[PDB]
């Protein structure tokens, strides 16, 4: 239904992990940034629910990449504000499920969003600290 | 797939 607690919900569900399905979810999704704030949630609780797996999670993370990215093209801060926070628990939480060969295309994502900043610096801080989390382990920079 | 977890956009940083 239209700007349901389920639209995007229903996206993850029918994603794929190319460019144009992640395109055509992103250019919609990014059509309603009045959303921003509500699907940043639900899609950061979908990741976290114990009820989906590695590539629906890899799909919601290409999702979101390419939104928030898209997002700070055209200077949207709805959605990388939002999207922000809920990526350092998603991404980090995520991190300690993918496999590393997923977990390298999300290093990918956690480096291309700090090196062009589409989020906070705290926001990046807190995703590091996330994935770090997972293994105890940290550098000297942020 | 065939998704890049780069992609070509990007935009500068600006307050608005």
């Amino acid at each position: 239904m239209a700007f349901s607690s389920e639209q995007f919900t229903t996206k993850l569900n029918t994603l794929e992990d190319s460019q144009e399905s992640i395109s055509s979810a992103s250019k919609w999704l990014l059509l309603q940034y009045r959303d921003a704030p509500k699907v940043a949630e639900m899609w950061k609780e979908y990741m976290l629910r114990p009820s989906v797996n590695t590539r629906r999670k890899l799909l919601g993370l290409y999702l979101m990449n390419h939104v928030v990215q898209q997002a700070k093209g055209q200077k949207i801060i709805q959605f990388q504000d939002s999207f922000g926070k809920v990526a350092a628990e998603v991404l980090g939480r995520i991190n300690q499920e993918f496999p590393r060969d997923l977990k390298k295309k999300l290093s990918r994502v956690v480096n291309i969003l700090k090196e062009r900043n589409i989020f906070s610096k705290q926001v990046v801080n807190d995703i590091e600290r996330s994935l770090a989390a997972a293994l105890e382990h940290h550098h000297h920079h942020h | 797939p065939s998704y890049s977890p780069t992609s070509p956009s990007y935009s500068p940083t600006s307050p608005s």
